[PDB]
DNA sequence: AAAAAAAAAAAAAAAAAAAAAAAAAA
DNA sequence: TTTTTTTTTTTTTTTTTTTTTTTTTT
């Protein structure tokens, strides 16, 4: 306690006297974030290092440690410059410039240690709770009593405060505090996976104010500390690892739920008005489809068309009209068909490149999975779910086996996939 | 009372209920019936340039105003039990100035005493989500400018202005 | 202690500020007293009010406040506040042998306005446990009810006096106590042998049910998310599996949350649930004014052409497939026989024809404008998805049934789209309930048969493109003879180029597609999120959709027409003369033509509101019938 | 019904007054709308031409006049209510007129050099009237009582005595008071910064 | 005038012009004493600039007094507030009153950037500690704001002691929202 | 006589998806 | 003759929970 005192000293001068210039940013940062009703703060690493090496190394060494005191340390800071309490424990969100390790480079080596690492998100899982503060009683003397706890990986105490049993206690569940956690699973990028071997996947945890904020097929960059849980698998003294999260980077500005509305900054904003008065417009746009390819105007303004895309209406009597742009391309071989898929799959924000042969209905409208331990039916998206909102690009069309290609009827037109398997009955959206 | 102003004219075009309450011939367009005359106790939607002047003139008037839709229990309830969260784009864009024309035809103190409540609610959020000027090293914004009528919109516009000028000001070096 | 009774005391005051719930009260003691009364009877209301949380709001912003962000504080001091009361107004003696043990105390139900707490089940985060809610959603899966003790009556011999013993669940109060272990006492105090008595214990029965996400409003790329709603006393069985419902309930953490002896794990949290108060369904209520309305419109002579054209207005022509869709709306009489048998009573349409003639656009508005509509797709469906599937029971263990998707359309109507595209191995159970309208199910010792009696209308494309005139009938449809023989009306529709129609349909098209919804500007994208606000508060001349609906509603429930002999006589002649002709259909006539008139006889005596079937009706369905085998026109 | 055209003409206007509220720079009006105005223009003379009508059907006497009065009050109202509409669109543009000839040093506008801020065909000829007139006001204002103060200059207070500038565009040698400019494009000054207000204003100059 | 805006509300650049427009202090660093050119000035009086004699205190207007530092003949006395005693009892007066605004001049921060900014040799205490000193008062300032601005309506409001540029960036939010209840409340009479 | 520790108790199974054979036909 | 069609064949258990009732062990 005589060194953790010292540390969220160090960690509050640090907040309270950094300048560039003629501007204190960490202390704005925190006034701003709570008149909106954001518990956080972002720091990034170089400013902590120019400031005082030593207290970098501090850090370094011994994240899990030391995280939970600067935690504490800006919320001292906040009640400071907000207060003259119904303010939660803040949150710290990290920012590095240090080189990425590959998934695959991830070992031993590496344990209780801050890492940076980019991959795809495949699956996304549901919002559980976790408890902060707890309030206990006991079955036998029945007194109050308090516990807080931080989510840096704790137990109900095995005895008796002021005969009891062994270690009776009970969670008053009223009056107690919960945040949210949620579970996401990485993968490699496909072109650094080694010489016949197949993608390898990981597991990350992420809390409170880094839930719902990336969605399956995105490519990410992440932030975060490679530790390891003791659980459960023959072998004698292995752990499994994963990855707490502290800082996502994404490039879709979509959310989870992809809000509707702009991310947009005004300086972005002005950029875009400015182009869109350009006389030429159509002729740029044409131009960037593909540079390294000769010829074929038509088919890159069709692109564009697609891209861009048309619009959508809903009619008093419930009906829906279409608002999207479908295109074949049948031609002879050497013409270059296979190189305009990869490229709209690039360009598009949200785009799945699929090929005929390798496909099935069930992987491109919708599955139905048994889950081992509940054992019960659920559904699983597929490559029309996934790129929902989006473009999908099937090679090999003409390949296709006539079962699965006429899964896409619906899809194509009236935008939904109906399922009526295994006591499930629904029907799910899927605009693409 | 601004002849001028582009808000109050646009404003002013809102279509309100309202029942005839003669019968006469030659009307009929209106109702985008040409040759038809309309009947008496008639029910139709006419906008408020035309209905508030059929309500004066008649005794009688010709025209008698019915409640608006915009103006029911539901949403007096909806405001008074969460003014902040209240989406008024959605009700009508243009919520405060035909709360006070209708203040100002039927004198309602009621509808007096719930409007400036409201706007003295939401007025605290408009200047937190004005004050944050963002610094270089969220959904609530964006969220909430959203549910904004036309009228809060040019004070959100003209208080964040002032306060980036200031800033600029201030930092400048 | 001291905030118990203060609190008690204001509710108290806030009951006799409001009379409206002392004269509820009143009314409901009074029914269940006098109907007891009733010796020669000809059942029981139960003990809950529904209050208005805006009165509230006015009455006492503290209490009001108090209930909303902290219900487990306030509401069981005003429970006992309305069980005082409701004491207090029971004068009369009810001496009865055992009602004395459990006196089922009164309980409460809110409504009216919620604010920010009207949610759904993804929008529900760990910021909202401890609060008063109410998620909008699905019902998609419910289990079995079962009985949960609260009280055990124990009799003490050498004594003869009696001995009670409480119990208490997380589920069943909203404040935690010491749990209790469910065992009867065996002995007494002084050591006397106790022996149960049943008959003066409490039980109290128990179901729980998941509440799925509307899967229209879900965001891009996402699977709806689902939560769980326990149900108990009188809120069981008052819905079912594919219902749309708004359930108002507290939000509930319960159990130890990996916290405890077991392992540290990342793996584990806590578990969350939903203490409903209250369930509303999201039948249209008609008054005097809709009724009139109706038998006004009844009178007028050409009530079937516009009541057959106001079904999508957004569909150019196809006059008589939308008056056969109307005819379907108003089902025939089912009329039950000897030997066990029933007529079927149900108008069965299928719709062949080529590529883009609007034949899916109209199982969407049947699904939309009827009461009950389930839809299907022939690739995406399997037989066991379509009857039945044996699933277990997690919370009592049991080996049960699920329902499937004819089962759960029972007197409703089903909507398949690419029928022709279905596999031979489901096709063949769509028969069955085609034909007997029941499901068998004799798997895994559940040896059962179950109701389904549903409408079907059906949508298929010819084997090749397009169809093919100079081709016989049967080679452009490839499902067998069995299964059309199903179908009372096959609609075969072709589009043929003819520059008139073609002026007018895309003139028509290009007028659609150039409407704007009101409260939007020019070049607006259209909103369909709502911003989170579910709801504001918490429960020639063409007709509007509500009124035909009510329309339909009022026929199907109150008139039955019978028929007579003049509309047999006009029948006989018309299937007599359709079967002696050297006409080419497409499709055989056969005996089960007659049964078709019949039906489409009685359809068109429930529009007229009428109860006997006249000639007119037997003119209608002639005339629709031979359209539909012959296209005379 | 009569007055729904015009509505949309209002809200035309409305678009122009973002443009004129989110400029950064000096924008230019977009083009007129001389066909929605003739629209209104043809409404507004059928309205008359039906109060003709009411006039003699009613001075004949066959119609009451308490029916007559209901559609006379309709048509007057329909006027008055596109009179509005169309009145409000013009002083809008009006004035973003006057605010562009004040804000270009008062001058002659389109016949003399301008800043290309403004096409000609956009404005419409009564427009491009008023403009001559509105900038021949501001000429002989600036000769009056106020010679010496420049009612066309700068509105930013000045608080630097010296400044540094730097060439946009490339030009000759420039005399002033008592002294010579040599305008090599690429180049630096550092001098007073009264001496070249006029030259920033004109953007031969950059920075302050 | 008319554009960007200024139809109602100043500028900052006016603001700073307005303090500007206000004496100073000085230390000037040459004689311009009399024997025994002129200035002869037409908005401020020129007696203490002609009569000026080396290391002796006189005050002239702030403009002057910059144009002068911008050379080496001047050396300006910061203000007897600017130091970091009175600014620590000024912070403690802010803090023990939380309903009344301290009393500080009507052109501190603006006088505080324009003297950090040009004459900063000249300060006693270390730059940086009054710089700091300077936000937390600030801080404190805009809390008492924000909890002063929930009593807004129709009649009138108070502001004792808020200084020049507080005002300046909260008129146009303030005044609107004041303009609107009236109205509100006019229309029901 | 009174503590701390350690197991029993599982059960269950249909319903769907993918891949390779051994019989049918334009 | 090379195409389509067709049956059909394992796929399943590795996990769970807090009482309740037993043996050891100070
Ligand atoms: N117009 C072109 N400009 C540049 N490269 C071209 C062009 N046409 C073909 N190519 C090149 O030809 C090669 C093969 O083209 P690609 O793979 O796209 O063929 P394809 O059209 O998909 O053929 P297939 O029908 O056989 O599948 C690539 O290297 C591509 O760059
Ligand atoms: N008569 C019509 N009136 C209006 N729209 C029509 C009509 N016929 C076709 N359409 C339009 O054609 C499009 C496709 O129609 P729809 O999906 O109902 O065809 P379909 O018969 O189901 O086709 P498929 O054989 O390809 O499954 C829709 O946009 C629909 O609005
Ligand atoms: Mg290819
Ligand atoms: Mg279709
Ligand atoms: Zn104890």
């Amino acid at each position: 306690d005589d060194d953790n005192t010292e540390i969220i000293k160090s960690f509050k001068n640090f907040i309270l006297e950094f300048r560039l210039d003629s501007q204190f940013i960490y202390r704005d940062q925190l006034r701003n974030n709570i008149l909106v009703k954001n518990y956080s703060l972002t720091v990034n690493m170089e400013h902590l290092i120019g400031y005082n090496e030593d207290i970098y190394k501090k850090l370094s060494d011994e994240p899990s440690d030391i995280i939970p005191l600067f935690e504490t340390a800006i919320t001292q800071v906040a009640k400071r410059i907000s207060i003259l309490n119904s303010l939660p424990t803040f949150q710290l969100i990290l920012n590095s410039n240090a080189n990425q390790i590959p998934l695959r480079d991830l070992d031993s080596e590496h344990v209780s240690k801050i890492v940076r690492l980019s991959g795809i998100i495949i699956s996304t899982s549901v919002l559980s709770s976790r408890a902060t503060y707890l309030s206990i009683m006991c079955r036998n003397c029945r007194h109050t009593t308090s516990i807080t706890i931080n989510n840096f990986n704790v137990s109900l105490p095995r005895s008796c405060l002021s005969n009891c049993g062994p270690d009776p206690y009970i969670i008053i569940h009223e009056s107690s505090k919960f945040i949210d956690q949620q579970f996401l699973k990485l993968q490699e990028i496909p072109e650094l996976v080694p010489v016949g071997e197949m993608p390898r996947n990981l597991t990350m945890t992420c809390d409170r104010y880094l839930t719902n904020k990336v969605i399956p097929g995105t490519r990410v960059t992440i932030v975060g500390i490679y530790s390891i849980y003791n659980s459960k698998g023959s072998g004698v003294a292995i752990r499994t690892p994963y990855i707490k999260i502290l800082g996502i980077q994404s490039d879709v500005e979509t959310s989870s739920i992809w809000n509707s509305v702009t991310m947009f900054t005004e300086e972005e904003e002005e950029e875009f008005l400015q182009l869109s008065r350009n006389p030429k417009l159509y002729e740029i746009l044409t131009n960037s489809i593909a540079p390294s390819i000769f010829g074929n105007e038509d088919i890159k303004k069709a692109i564009v068309c697609l891209l861009m895309g048309g619009s959508k209406k809903i009619l008093p009597d419930g009906m829906r009209l279409r608002g999207d742009i479908n295109v074949l391309l049948l031609g002879d071989p050497g013409t270059a068909k296979s190189q305009l898929l990869k490229f709209v799959e690039k360009v598009s924000p949200i785009a799945v490149y699929t090929s005929g042969k390798g496909s099935s209905a069930a992987g491109l409208t919708a599955s139905v999975q048994r889950d081992p331990m509940t054992r019960e039916f659920y559904l699983e998206g597929g490559a029309m779910v996934l790129a929902d909102g989006g473009v999908v690009c099937i090679d090999e069309f003409d390949k296709m086996r006539d079962e699965d290609r006429v899964a896409i009827h619906e899809a194509m037109e009236q935008q939904t996939i109906s399922i009526a398997k295994a006591g499930i009955t629904t029907v799910l959206n899927s605009r693409t | 009372m601004g002849y001028y102003d582009i808000d109050d004219v646009l404003a002013d075009g809102t279509e309100f209920p309202c029942k005839f309450q003669y019968d006469i011939p030659g009307l009929g367009y209106l109702e985008n019936n040409p040759g038809r005359p309309i009947t008496k106790n008639t029910k139709l939607s006419l906008p408020l340039w035309l209905a508030r002047i059929l309500a004066i003139v008649g005794p009688v008037p010709f025209v008698e105003l019915l409640p608006p839709d915009m103006f029911s229990t539901k949403v007096m309830n909806a405001i008074k039990t969460d003014p902040v969260a209240l989406d008024l784009h959605s009700i009508n864009s243009h919520f405060f100035s035909l709360a006070i024309k209708w203040i100002m035809l039927f004198s309602e103190k009621e509808l007096a005493n719930v409007v400036s409540e409201l706007l003295l609610q939401r007025a605290q959020e408009l200047n937190h989500h004005a004050s944050s000027l963002s610094i270089d090293l969220n959904i609530a914004t964006s969220t909430f400018l959203l549910k904004l009528e036309e009228m809060e919109k040019e004070i959100y516009k003209k208080s964040h202005e002032s306060y980036k000028d200031t800033k600029r000001w201030m930092f400048k070096k | 202690d001291a905030v118990f009774g203060d609190r008690v005391r204001r509710f108290q005051e806030f009951l006799d500020t409001f009379t409206s719930y002392r004269d509820s009260v009143r009314s409901i003691q009074v029914y269940n007293s006098n109907n007891a009364a009733n010796y020669n009877d000809d059942n029981i209301l139960p003990h809950r009010i529904i209050i208005s949380l805006d009165d509230l709001r006015e009455f006492d912003r503290s209490f009001w406040s108090g209930i909303l962000v902290e219900p487990a504080y306030f509401i069981p001091p005003a429970e006992k506040a309305l069980t005082d009361l409701a004491d207090s107004m029971d004068d009369v003696p009810h001496p009865n042998a055992s009602a004395v043990s459990s006196r089922h105390p009164w309980k409460l139900s809110f409504k009216g306005s919620f604010g920010a707490h009207a949610l759904s089940p993804r929008t529900l985060t760990a910021q909202h446990l401890n609060k008063l809610v109410s998620v909008e959603g699905i019902v998609t899966k419910t289990s079995l009810v079962r009985p949960k003790l609260i009280r055990s009556v124990h009799y003490a011999a050498k004594t003869g006096r009696f001995h009670y013993r409480d119990y208490t669940d997380a589920t069943t109060t909203l404040t935690t106590r010491i749990p209790t272990p469910a065992i009867y006492p065996t002995e007494d105090t002084e050591g006397n042998k106790l022996t149960t008595e049943y008959g003066y214990s409490t039980f109290i029965d128990h179901q729980r049910i998941t509440v799925q996400e509307m899967p229209e409003m879900a965001p891009a790329g996402q699977l709806p998310r689902s939560i769980d709603v326990i149900l108990d006393d009188d809120l069981v069985d008052k819905t079912k599996p594919g219902d749309r419902v708004n359930v108002v309930g507290v939000f509930k953490s319960l159990g130890a949350g990996g916290m405890n002896q077991s392992n540290s794990n990342t793996l584990i949290g806590f578990k969350t649930l939903i203490l409903g108060n209250t369930v509303y369904p999201l039948r249209q209520m008609l008054t005097d004014f809709d009724i009139r309305n109706i038998n006004k419109l009844s009178k007028k002579k050409d009530i079937f052409d516009i009541l057959s054209q106001s079904l999508a207005p957004s569909i150019y022509g196809h006059d008589h497939i939308k008056k056969a869709i109307l005819l379907m709306l108003m089902g025939g009489v089912e009329k039950n026989l000897e030997n066990g048998s029933h007529l079927r009573g149900d108008i069965n349409i299928l719709m062949v024809g080529d590529p883009s003639t609007a034949k899916s656009q109209l199982l969407r508005f049947v699904l939309n404008t009827a009461s009950l509509a389930i839809a299907t797709t022939g690739r995406g469906s399997s037989g066991v998805g379509l009857t039945a599937a044996v699933t277990t029971d997690r919370e009592t263990g049991e080996r049960r049934l699920e329902a499937g998707a004819m089962v759960l359309a029972d007197r409703g109507v089903v909507c398949i789209d690419e029928f022709d595209k279905m596999t031979d191995v489901d096709r063949v159970a769509i028969h069955e309930v085609m034909e007997q309208q029941t499901v068998t199910i004799a798997k895994a010792g559940i040896h059962t048969t179950l109701n389904a009696r549903c409408s079907v209308i059906a949508a298929a494309n010819p084997v090749f493109g397009q169809y093919d005139v100079n081709r016989d009938p049967h080679q452009n449809i490839a499902l067998p003879d069995s299964l059309l023989s199903r179908f009372d009306l096959l609609f075969v529709v072709t589009d043929d180029i003819n520059e008139i129609r073609d002026r007018s349909i895309s003139e028509h098209v290009l007028r659609t597609h150039r409407y704007l919804p009101p409260g939007y500007l020019e070049g607006e994208p259209v909103r369909e999120r709502l911003n989170l606000s579910l709801a504001v508060g918490e429960d020639p001349k063409l007709v509007t959709i509500p009124f035909l609906r009510k329309y339909v509603q009022y026929a199907k429930e109150r008139v039955i027409p019978q028929l007579t002999q003049e509309a047999i006589n006009v029948i006989v002649k018309n299937y007599t003369d359709l079967r002696n002709d050297d006409n080419t259909k497409k499709s055989p006539i056969t005996a089960r033509t007659l049964e078709t008139l019949i039906r489409l006889a009685t359809a068109h005596a429930k529009v007229r509101l009428s109860k006997t079937v006249n000639k007119v009706d037997a003119k209608v369905a002639a005339n629709l019938l031979r359209f539909a085998l012959l296209g005379e026109d | 019904m009569y007055g729904d055209l015009g509505n949309k003409l209002v809200l035309e206007a409305k678009r122009t007054k973002q443009l004129y509220a989110r400029s950064n720079q000096d924008v230019n009006l977009p083009m007129y709308h001389e066909d929605i105005i003739r629209n209104i223009l043809k409404e507004v003379s059928n309205l008359r031409k039906n109060t003709e009508y009411l006039k003699e059907q009613q001075q004949l006497g066959m119609l009451d006049d308490k029916v007559a009065k209901c559609q006379y009050f309709v048509t007057l109202l329909c006027m008055e209510r596109n009179k509005r509409c169309l009145l409000a669109y013009q002083r809008l543009r009006t004035d973003i007129l006057d605010s562009m000839a004040w804000n270009n040093n008062g001058l002659d506008l389109m016949s003399s050099i301008t800043f290309s801020q403004q096409d000609t065909n956009n404005l419409s000829h009564q427009e491009q009237e008023y403009l001559k007139e509105y900038c021949d006001l501001i000429t002989d204002l600036k000769s009056g009582d106020l010679v010496d103060i420049d009612l066309s200059g700068s509105l930013v207070p000045p608080s630097d005595v010296f400044i540094d500038v730097r060439v946009l565009k490339d030009a000759g040698e420039i005399q002033t008071e008592y002294g010579v400019f040599n305008l090599i494009k690429d180049s630096q000054f550092f001098v007073r910064q009264s001496d070249v207000e006029r030259l920033i204003q004109q953007g031969y100059l950059q920075k302050i | 005038s008319l554009p960007a805006h200024l139809q109602q509300t100043f500028s900052p650049e006016e603001i700073q012009f307005i303090v500007e427009n206000e004496p100073i202090k000085i230390f000037p660093r040459i004689t311009t004493r009399q024997k025994i050119t002129r200035w002869q000035l037409i908005t401020t009086d020129d007696k203490a600039l002609n009569n000026m004699v080396a290391m002796r205190s006189t005050e002239v207007v702030l403009w002057i007094a910059l144009l002068l530092k911008q050379q080496s003949k001047c050396s300006i006395v910061a203000p007897q507030w600017l130091t970091t005693k009175e600014l620590d009892r000024k912070i403690q007066y802010e803090k023990t009153h939380p309903d009344r605004f301290s009393e500080l001049p009507w052109n501190w921060l603006v006088l505080a950037r324009i003297l950090f900014n040009k004459a900063k040799d000249d300060f006693h205490d270390p730059i940086h500690e009054l710089r700091g000193k300077i936000q937390d008062l600030r801080e404190i300032r805009q809390i008492k704001v924000l909890k002063g601005l929930k009593y807004l309506n129709e009649s009138h409001l108070q502001l004792d002691n808020l200084s020049l540029l507080e005002i300046n960036e909260l008129r146009p939010f303030i005044t609107e929202i004041m303009d609107k209840l009236r109205e509100i409340h006019t229309a029901s009479l």
